[PDB]
């Protein structure tokens, strides 16, 4: 999971 | 003939319309922006999903801010008279009101202004859908108006990060494509997007070794200036 | 029992819920804000409309910014366990993200934060509707997320003025009440609000002796973080 | 007609  | 109703957009033009997908994965080193692992999964899912809805899909990869503006200008100057609608999907980094080209930001308003009812006359009165997978900040959880007939399907609430899984794609686009595949032949588009809201809000939660980013949730948000119901099918 | 579906909010609690109407007409002279002629017509129309939907309506007039915040805090600390939903209507001057008390501004986020899923537990999972008649600028035309289950029915697009007729009331509230009266027993709330968008966009145009303000149009806009369909009736 |  990563944020944009 | 008999009594006629007019509460839904006409979607039986010869063509459904264009679906432009801008997929920005790799950014110029000087910007300091990370590569968006998983975004190719999103772009492929969208291409297939909108192909099955009979949109003419054009995929663009790794566009500069200048290329994004030129692309949108050029598309808005095409003749859409035989097309029912217009769809643009933006996959990138972002902040509130902003999407990133590979070398710097673009105002979302600059992009959408090209399609205003007074600036794209062959789309006047037709639905213009902007689907935006991008962060919106850093919080963790004179006949018709020129802004009429736009719908913005944002991946996340104003002010908030948006979540992307490097293996599975973004939570929002995964969910959007699943709900379109299941319901586009049955439900009005706002109801489809409400099911996307529920799927994102209930089925996803972040996992991180960093306590700041762990166990976080997301709610998308629908911004509608539509004036009629939108069904992707017709009788 | 038989197969059960869960795509709509439960609206058969003993009470529909509160409808708080904040009607700011007269502003402190030091603010320089004009009196909002026609807003009493709006407030009376809303009171009757939501009474007929079986909401417990509370009308408040000419509240300071401090009174607005205290009112919302107090309402959010009530026990809503027997109520299906919550409705707040704001009638005032405004700017983007801001509503005016009689003596100065209040952030809309400050008001809505009181009703977050983690801060108003008896409304968690229930629809929270904020109906906002106010300008948004000066343009002329960890189980559920804490921001989930909000709907913002804005009178006008982001960045734009909102129009109020001194005799008939605001274009948006006039239209909203008409469409609720006609369709609340038939249509889902997003479809009702889409008909409001169309009515405002098609049936109103400003008249002014000032060329800057003459012949202008308006489109409202729906911001939905809802996770289910919303029907004001139940079986 | 007036603006808010
Ligand atoms: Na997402
Ligand atoms: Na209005």
């Amino acid at each position: 999971d990563e944020v944009d | 003939s008999g009594i006629s109703l007019d509460n839904s957009y006409k979607m039986d033009y010869p063509e459904m319309g264009l679906c432009i997908i801008i997929n920005n994965k790799n950014f110029h080193k000087s910007t300091g922006m990370t590569s968006r692992s998983g975004t190719d999964v999103d772009a492929a899912n969208l291409r297939e999903t909108f192909r099955n809805l009979k949109y003419e899909v054009r995929n663009k990869n790794d566009l500069t801010r200048e290329e994004i503006v030129e692309l949108m200008r050029d598309v808005s100057k095409e003749d859409h008279s035989k097309r029912s609608s217009f769809v643009c999907v933006l996959l990138s980094h972002g902040e509130e009101g902003i999407i990133f080209g590979t070398n710097g930001p673009v105002d979302l308003k600059k992009i959408t202004n090209f399609f205003r009812g007074d600036r794209c006359r062959s789309l006047t009165g037709k639905p213009k859908l902007f689907i935006i997978q991008a962060c919106r900040g850093t919080e963790l959880d004179h006949k018709i108006p020129v802004e009429a007939d736009f719908l913005y399907a944002y991946s996340t609430a104003p002010g908030y990060y948006s979540w992307r899984n490097s293996k599975d794609g973004s939570w929002f686009i995964q969910s959007l494509c699943a709900m379109l595949k299941q319901y586009a032949d049955k439900l009005e588009f706002m109801h489809i997007l409400t099911r996307v809201n529920r799927k994102v809000a209930t089925e996803f939660e972040s996992f991180s070794f960093d306590a700041t980013f762990h166990a976080k949730k997301q709610i998308p948000c629908i911004l509608s200036m539509l004036t009629k119901e939108l069904y992707f099918y017709h009788l």
